[PDB]
């Protein structure tokens, strides 16, 4: 994520970058499936309306979680303060041969 | 797996739990379950290469319409998907084919990936595209 | 007649792709008349490499020259957009 946190009053939203490269360093070409969610101590609440499918060119990808969808995920912005967000990406090569699942939490 | 006997002695109270671990016989339980799939290959209406038609039908064995799935296709050595047909399936909603897969030309596209936004659980979502033979080979 | 074979397709496709660039060679070569000496020097050299590779029908040289000739073309295309 661009920031190691998230500002509740940030219009832009939570910007996340998906970087994928082969073990030998070379860049990766494929398609990634990224989703979000909120954590509360030990409980996690997935956000189905945040599921994105962005292409991965030059071994890089760009995904954004609009504040609109985030707030709509619950039912008092000042309340979400203290909680945490977690990103779950899933890249698949254009050959459909290999598949990797990453995750940033906290 | 043996049949043995245990003998305790002395004061105190304890517990004895014995558990076995093995490979049970699965009654050939559906190895797919959650995705019905029927693939058909038919000749094309002449009008003398071989250009055939590949039809794919699938359905989710769940209560809810499965979310975003993937279609991994492998051509028959010497067959490339029709470019025009791919554009049609791509422009259509609920379906997606990366630009990277598009401009591969007839030369090299033995492996195809058709991303689906959803698959019905009631009936079957079927699609079809044309394929031509550019590489003659026996077997 | 039926169909081509192993080296029968890829070796022909590369030949056609290499020929397509060779046709508009005079077009790009003459387009460097107003550009710098670099473009005029790079295209006159990358020009032969594509021709000699074509007649030889060598898969290696044809490909080696295809991108050799394709690169210079793109470098010329961009060299013109700064001039409108």
């Amino acid at each position: 994520p661009t920031e190691k946190f998230y500002y509740i009053y940030n219009e832009k939203g939570l910007e996340v970058t998906i970087t994928a490269r082969f073990l030998y360093g070379k860049k990766v070409e494929g398609t990634a499936f990224v989703i979000f969610g909120i954590q509360d101590g030990e409980q996690r609440i997935s956000l189905p309306e945040s599921l994105k499918r962005i292409p991965i060119e030059d071994g890089s990808g760009e995904v954004v979680l609009s504040r609109k969808v985030l707030l709509d995920g619950v039912q008092r912005a000042e309340d979400l303060v203290g909680k945490s967000l977690y990103v779950s990406a899933t890249v698949i090569l254009h050959s459909g041969s290999d598949m990797v699942q990453a995750e940033r939490s906290g | 797996n043996e049949g043995f006997t245990v003998t305790a002695e002395g004061k105190g109270q304890g517990t004895l739990s014995v558990v076995t671990m093995y490979h049970a016989k699965a009654k050939d339980q559906l190895t797919c379950n959650k995705f019905d799939l029927k693939v058909t290959i038919k000749p094309a209406p002449e009008t003398a290469k071989n250009t055939m038609i590949l039809e794919i039908c699938t359905r989710y064995r769940g209560d809810q319409d499965a979310t975003m799935s993937i279609l991994d296709i492998s051509m028959m050595t010497g067959f490339a998907p029709d470019t025009d047909d791919l554009k049609q399936l791509a422009n259509g909603v609920d379906r997606y084919i990366s630009k990277y897969e598009l401009d591969k030309a007839f030369s090299d596209r033995n492996t195809l990936i058709i991303y689906l936004d959803k698959v019905s659980h009631s009936e079957d979502d079927c699609l079809a595209f044309k394929v031509h033979q550019y590489f003659n080979v026996e077997l | 007649t039926s169909l081509p074979t192993s080296n029968e397709y890829q070796n022909e496709k590369l030949a056609n792709e290499l020929k397509s660039l060779l046709d508009e060679l005079n077009v790009n070569e003459l387009a460097t008349g107003s550009l710098n000496t670099y473009y005029k020097r790079t295209i006159k050299i990358s020009g032969q490499k594509a021709m000699y590779a074509l007649k030889s029908k060598d898969f290696k040289k044809m490909s080696e020259a295809k991108y050799q000739l394709q690169k210079i073309y793109n470098e010329i295309d961009e060299a013109l957009k700064s001039k409108y």
